[PDB]
């Protein structure tokens, strides 16, 4: 009903072999920057990354929910490390669902979710479910404020899928630590700290911790002095 | 024998007599056969009328375009079990936008047809079925009996006379299992095998029906002039 604990904006982009998606460690109590380790990426199996914004319990909720679905996805099931293992949209129609309920019943679990992944074909998955349920894909994604301030930039990389093929996985993490960098600077439940993953159709999953925002600028501030007047 | 009368009672020697006479009612019913190999599966099914002025009862149901089965003895518990698979399959592409796996509903129906051999008050179902499908794993068959007994198999025959259907298959196994590229010598392989449970009876566009589902192809019936080809 009401959300306590928050992590703030998850981003997300599709790039030529894979996706990339980042978000920072930050357990926010209102304007209280309480807890400062709260993984927001969660891993599901080799292919399929979860990043969650929003209500830090309901997040610890869906992280049991997918590691209760990846146990049960090996039951009598000699391919679950095969081609019967969870796919990206296996996880993201299970959570969208649970999401859809849960709202339909009036209890929305207070989250963004995007999954990011590759299937086995190696299409890229990219896919947006918030507590409406409302889904959505696009080449980029981004929740919170990340909408308002990362996906402008992202785009500016990915604008629409003919992009796709030309961006390479350095310019996809240079764009998508630059606007780690923006949000840093300009979101006030931020953290400098963040987690990045890779899923490389290719290399894999790559999973990056303890990253932090570096080469900020903030020298031009010795010159701003007061407020119009005040020389 | 007193122990006969109910699900719910072992003999002296540990036998379930009320499975073992639902196993009887698949006995006397007509043959089905199913083959597959690698690419395809594959139903050939005896149906039989009533009389000369009757029709042929249904012997195939599809479940899905992925998915159907053949029946052998009390086709109102056919249905009952056909009506599960479908929503069992429904429900894994509703909620995990995944076609359900042939191996995993067979399990589903060894469950559901379990409860019946353990509690009083039902019965046991009193019908055989062979269900073909094709997944991610490939073709599949399996054999399912109402003691809950489900086994996957390259090829079997059910019902009357089938054990001279199931020798041919055996005899043949390592040719047809090779038919990849040929659904239609595949569908002959298993005419010519359920020709072998044929007693006093010839084929006919009447009595004759047949499915296959496959790689490309997908769950369909044919019946009437569509299986004079194979006769």
């Amino acid at each position: 009903q009401q959300p306590i604990v928050t992590g703030t904006s998850v981003i997300s982009m599709k790039y030529d072999n894979g996706v990339i998606i980042a978000a920072d460690n930050l357990g926010s109590y209102g304007s209280l920057l309480r807890f400062n380790g709260v993984e927001r990426l969660i891993p599901v199996g080799d292919n399929t990354v979860v990043g969650i914004s929003g209500d830090i319990s309901d997040m610890q909720h869906i992280e049991r929910l997918l590691k209760d679905l990846v146990t049960e996805n090996a039951y009598d099931n000699p391919l679950a490390d095969a081609e019967e293992a969870l796919e990206p949209s296996y996880i993201f129609e299970y959570l969208a669902t649970v999401m859809y309920q849960r709202r339909s019943k009036m209890n929305p679990l207070w989250n963004a979710i995007i999954v990011a992944g590759v299937q086995s074909n190696g299409d890229q998955f990219l896919r947006y479910v918030n507590l409406l349920g409302v889904t959505y894909s696009s080449p980029t994604l981004a929740t919170g404020f990340g909408a308002h301030m990362a996906n402008p930039l992202l785009r500016k990389v990915v604008d629409r899928e003919s992009d796709i093929p030309k961006t390479t996985v350095q310019v996809a993490e240079e764009a998508i630590v630059n606007a780690m960098r923006v949000l840093y600077y300009r979101d006030a439940r931020s953290s400098r700290n963040f987690s990045l993953a890779i899923i490389d159709k290719n290399t894999g999953l790559t999973f990056k911790k303890n990253l932090q925002v570096e080469n900020m600028k903030w020298d031009f501030a010795k010159d701003i002095k007061g407020y119009g007047t005040q020389k | 024998n007193n122990y006969d009368g109910d699900t719910v009672t072992f003999s002296p020697t540990g036998r379930l007599f009320q499975v073992e006479y639902a196993l009887e009612a698949i006995k006397q019913g007509s043959v089905t056969v199913g083959l597959r190999s690698n690419t395809h599966a594959v139903l050939v099914a005896l149906k039989r009328n009533a009389d000369e002025l009757s029709s042929y009862q249904k012997k195939i149901i599809k479940c899905d375009e992925h998915m159907g089965l053949s029946l052998a003895g009390l086709a109102p518990d056919a249905r009952v079990l056909s009506n599960y698979l479908r929503q069992q399959c429904n429900y894994s592409s509703l909620v995990f936008n995944r076609k359900l796996a042939v191996e995993r509903a067979g399990h589903l129906l060894c469950d559901k047809a379990q409860k019946n051999t353990q509690s009083y008050g039902g019965r046991p179902y009193g019908v055989g079925l062979l269900i073909i499908g094709y997944d991610k794993s490939g073709a599949h068959l399996l054999e399912f009996q109402p003691s809950g007994n489900v086994t996957e198999l390259y090829g079997t025959a059910i019902g009357a006379r089938s054990q001279g259907a199931k020798t041919y298959l055996e005899r043949t196994l390592d040719t047809f299992i090779k038919i990849d590229g040929n659904p239609d010598e595949l569908i002959k392989a298993g005419v010519e095998a359920i020709s072998q449970s044929l007693r006093d009876e010839s084929l006919t566009v009447d009595n004759l029906s047949i499915a296959i589902v496959g790689k490309d192809t997908p769950f369909t019936i044919y019946d009437g002039e569509a299986v004079a080809k194979y006769i």
